[PDB]
């Protein structure tokens, strides 16, 4: 009933970055996982839904990929205007509620 | 477009009652499912509550189940959360999120919620 | 069933001007709004052939706004040349797909 | 699909001998196995169930003892009425499966 | 694109008249055609419209069942025919193109120079 | 030519992960999964295991391919073999009245198969439970995960399983030599939902290239007819999909590029 | 305690038959009823089972879809409907019983039937 994502992820500009989210089988492993984007002092914004889908208002350089008990969000091209925390969400079939991770502070160098 | 504006928060004393509100505009509010989320300072998001499109089955989280009460008025477009018996761990920004998908039965059980549109956030602080 | 707008609009060369129509009983952006320019003694010409669009030849100055919360549609000039004074009309549909026009607004440089 | 196999195929012992017939299951049938007797032309009868227990009226000279996958059925005194065909049944999970059978003939 | 007209002139109360709009510069049968009248000094008012093939006709209220509209892709022509027309019909008729083959809610694209009609 | 126009989804559906799960749920805590934004073969479900029940109330197994739905829902649980009848529209008893009720107008399939081989234990499998008592019947797709003691008498009862009251949950018990009527059975209910929204789930019928100005046989998100499609200056609300009139389908919304095309015969 | 089978006989390929097995002496509503067939000079082959209520039914990997077991507790009878027959389906059919104490199947195939050939 707990999800795990790194508290801080870094990357040099131009290259790509990857954020992880490891859960369980009543969790990421066996239900849908969402990713939200939140800039400092703002509200979240649906970045990826149902593990792979980019809504019409999101850049194509934001890819999602769930494989087994783990999920990942990859940013290909680190335009420095996306240093914001990225939250991982899922559904715990045991407690019947929406889960949330600790968020990952993206840092560009 | 889909616009969710939140209101009604501030300081409160342990044992006191606050009452949030969420005015929605730009969609068939009497149709979708609405959620309350919160975020403590610097430490993670946390889901709080969900409501129907007809206000009969509200499902809470185990950290607030028993003190909070969610409601919605379909006449207006106002979602509401009454917070009785506040504690110090209730200090957070409270967001009002909309479900992304349409549900046919409105009194049946649905699992995997996704939030497409959020609101600014009302800060609620519990102190003395 | 009515698309009320103003009867005349002032102006000055070099500025921008705005004309506002209002659908009295019906949701705007249900249907599109069209904007036609009729000079005194000439056949009309379509300036905005949808909420926003511009035909091939209509200058880049014209712009359209379907602004929702006012139940109003607004045509903006953005550059006032000599040949710019005319009666501008706005039209739309009423769900039963009968079209309905405004009343006309005369611009006077 | 629990395939059951008995041994031996043919069998023959004079009157007054010990005879052993084994039945084997692919998976584990635990203690779930039955032994049946069939004279040529008549309806079968029940000899042991739960792999060890006899019935009311069955001859008390039929010994059955086994567990796991390999089950054994022995006898110590042959009589003219014991010369029939014997069958092992697994009832662990459907579909049930009878074995091929053992033919216990007179010497 | 040309959408010339013909048929201007006076009529009497309870009279009758017919207008005949030509075309040029575009494939004529692919689009819908409408009649829009402008009383002198007043605003535009839709009259009647028909589709690309020609199997449907949509009228306004003031012209509910007093006029009629047709077309011909052969002669590249559109026709209106008004009968029992009252004094409230004096206008400046424009035969207008669409950008659409059906155009039940119309979107007028090109217009004609117009044709005066009194009574 | 004829045209059939389906959304540009390129994801398979997570069906093999609902049937090939390890531990299913109790009928009182029946699991629900959403299926959206995917192409469903429905072939690894018609031939997955030797099935006891594949009753498709509503749509028919021949027709699910080339139908598009808004949302599909895979419910999963385990009941006793006699109770597979009660998973059907308009039925009475314990499992349908107190555990899992389906609507009289249900649409979808009910699949059910024997799981004695991996849900039964010689010592006794007490992990599966069912609700025996509830103060009221259930609505379609309601779920009572409560565990409160229930009292039928006028005298009160709280926190004790004393007389005139009784715990609501009851353990099945699954020993491998139970009768076939009382052996475990895993049930997967696929429920399909059409709504005034885009179609997310769609059978594996390849989208065709669009052709206007000709009389074609059209099949958009499943809705079929004949006629010629022409670009339409009509517009309706977003998430709306068809142009019912006076109940013909005057206009349609192209799933891939959301242009409105008017239908005329 | 008798289970008299009262059906079957001659029939052609692709045929359609309905065997009956009428019980006598025991409470039919408390016994799982099985059909099992034995080919002439061959080993027994379990084919079908029906429950004490009529709810659950199980078939072999040879009669699946072709057979239909049923029972009526008011007439105390068990029925087996065979369709789409083959020449290989020629065997002697026996109706056997299994007792259910409360849920456990005890003492499989206690009393068999006389058998009828098809």
């Amino acid at each position: 009933s707990v999800l795990t994502q790194p508290p801080s992820v870094s990357g040099d500009p131009g290259q790509s970055v990857t954020i992880s989210c490891t859960g369980s089988s009543s969790n990421i492993g066996g239900y849908y996982v969402n990713w939200y984007q939140q800039f400092p002092g703002t509200a979240p914004k649906l970045l990826i839904y149902d593990d792979n889908n980019r809504p019409s208002g999101v850049s194509d350089r934001f890819s999602g990929s769930k494989s087994g008990t783990s999920a990942s969000l990859t940013i290909t091209g680190l335009q420095p205007g996306d240093e914001a925390d990225y939250h991982c969400s899922g559904w715990d079939s045991s407690l019947s509620a929406v889960l949330f991770g600790r968020g990952t502070r993206l840092t560009v160098l | 477009e889909v616009q969710l504006v939140e209101s009604g928060g501030g300081l409160a004393k342990p044992g006191g009652s606050l009452r949030l509100s969420c005015a929605a505009s730009g969609f068939t509010f009497s149709s979708y499912w609405m959620n309350w989320v919160r975020q403590a300072p610097g430490k993670g998001l946390e889901w709080v509550s969900v409501i129907n499109s007809g206000g009969d089955n509200a499902y809470y989280a185990d950290s607030v189940k028993g003190r909070f009460t969610t409601s919605r008025d379909n006449s207006k477009s106002t979602l509401s959360l009454q917070m009785n018996s506040l504690r110090e761990e209730d200090t957070a920004v409270y967001y009002c999120a909309k479900d992304r998908n349409l549900y046919y039965y409105d009194s049946g059980y649905y699992t995997e919620f996704s939030f497409d549109y959020w609101g600014q956030g009302v800060l609620v602080t519990v102190s003395s | 069933v009515v698309f009320t707008q103003s009867h005349s609009v002032s102006g000055s060369p070099g500025q921008t001007v705005t004309i506002s129509c209002t659908r009295n009983s019906g949701s705007i952006d249900s249907e599109y709004v069209q904007w036609y320019q009729q000079r005194p003694g000439s056949a009309p010409t379509t300036v905005i052939y949808r909420d926003n669009q511009r035909p091939s030849g209509v200058p880049d100055r014209f712009s359209g706004s379907i602004d929702s919360s006012s139940n109003s549609a607004s045509l903006a000039i953005s550059g006032l040349k000599s040949e710019d004074e005319a009666d501008y009309y706005c039209q739309s549909a009423d769900g039963n797909y009968n079209p309905f026009f405004g009343g006309g607004t005369r611009l006077t440089v | 699909d629990i395939q059951m196999t008995q041994s031996p195929s043919s069998l023959s012992a004079p009157v007054g001998d010990t005879v052993t017939i084994t039945c084997r299951a692919s998976q584990g049938i635990n203690s779930y196995l039955n032994w049946f007797q069939q004279k040529p032309g008549k309806a079968p009868k029940l000899l042991i169930y739960d792999a060890s227990t006899l019935e009311s009226g069955v001859p008390s000279r039929f010994s059955g003892s086994g567990s796991g996958t390999d089950f054994t059925l022995t006898i110590s005194s042959l009589q003219p009425e014991d010369f029939a065909t014997y069958y092992c049944l697994q009832y662990n999970n459907y579909p049930f499966t009878f074995g091929p059978g053992t033919r216990l003939d007179i010497k | 694109v040309q959408l010339m007209e013909s048929g201007g002139g006076v009529v009497q109360p309870g009279g009758s008249l017919r207008l005949s709009c030509a075309a040029s510069g575009f494939t004529f049968g692919d689009y819908a055609l409408h009649w829009v009248r402008q009383a002198p000094g007043k605003g535009l008012e839709w009259v009647s419209g028909i589709t690309w093939t020609g199997t449907r006709t949509y009228y306004a209220g003031s012209v509910k069942g007093r006029f009629t509209i047709s077309r011909d892709n052969a002669k590249n022509s559109l026709y209106l025919q008004m009968t029992r027309l009252r004094a409230e019909d004096t206008a400046f008729y424009y035969c207008t193109k669409d950008r659409v083959a059906v155009g039940r809610p119309p979107s007028f694209d090109s217009w004609g120079q117009g044709v005066l009609v009194t009574v | 030519e004829s045209i059939v126009r389906f959304p540009n989804i390129t994801n398979l559906c997570p069906f093999h992960e609902v049937f090939n799960a390890t531990t299913f749920a109790s009928v009182y805590a029946w699991n629900r999964k959403r299926i959206s934004n995917c192409v469903a073969d429905y072939s690894v479900i018609y031939n997955f295991a030797p099935f006891f029940a594949f009753k498709c109330y509503g749509v028919s197994p021949t027709k699910l391919n080339d139908l598009c739905f808004t949302n599909v829902y895979a419910d999963s649980f385990v009941i006793r073999g006699n109770e597979v009848s009660q998973i059907a529209p308009g039925q009475t008893g314990n499992i349908a009245d107190y555990n899992y009720k389906l609507p009289d107008d249900f649409t979808g399939c009910v699949i059910a198969w024997n799981s004695n081989k991996l849900d039964s234990k010689p010592s006794g499998n007490y992990n599966y439970l069912y609700r025996l008592f509830r103060k009221s019947k259930l609505k379609p797709f309601e779920r009572d995960i409560s565990t409160e003691i229930y009292q039928a008498g006028n005298k009160p009862c709280n926190g004790v399983a004393g007389p005139n009251c009784y715990s609501p949950l009851q353990s099945y018990g699954f020993r491998p030599t139970y009768g076939v009527g009382h052996q475990p059975y895993r049930v997967v209910v696929l429920s399909f939902e059409l709504l005034h929204a885009p179609a997310t789930v769609c059978g594996p019928k390849k989208s065709t290239n669009l052709v206007k100005n000709k009389c074609v046989n059209f099949n958009f998100n499943g809705l079929t007819g004949t006629g010629v499609l022409t670009e339409s200056n009509k517009k309706f609300l977003p998430f709306q999909q068809f142009g019912r009139d006076i109940d013909t389908t005057d206009a349609v919304r192209d799933p891939q590029t959301l242009e409105i095309l008017d239908i005329t015969p | 305690v008798q289970l008299v089978e009262s059906g079957g006989g001659l029939v052609k390929p692709g045929g359609s038959l309905r065997l009956s097995c009428v019980a006598s002496g025991f409470t039919f509503s408390d016994y799982e009823m099985h059909w099992v067939r034995q080919a002439p000079g061959k080993g027994l082959e379990w084919v079908s089972v029906i429950s004490e209520s009529g709810g659950t039914t199980y078939y072999a990997d040879s009669v699946k879809g072709r057979f239909t077991i049923s029972r009526d507790n008011a007439k105390n009878s068990l029925f087996l409907q065979m369709n789409s027959l083959r020449a290989e389906d020629t065997a002697v059919y026996y109706c056997t019983r299994v007792v259910i104490v409360v849920f456990t199947a005890m003492r499989h195939f206690d009393y068999w039937g006389q058998g009828v050939l098809v």
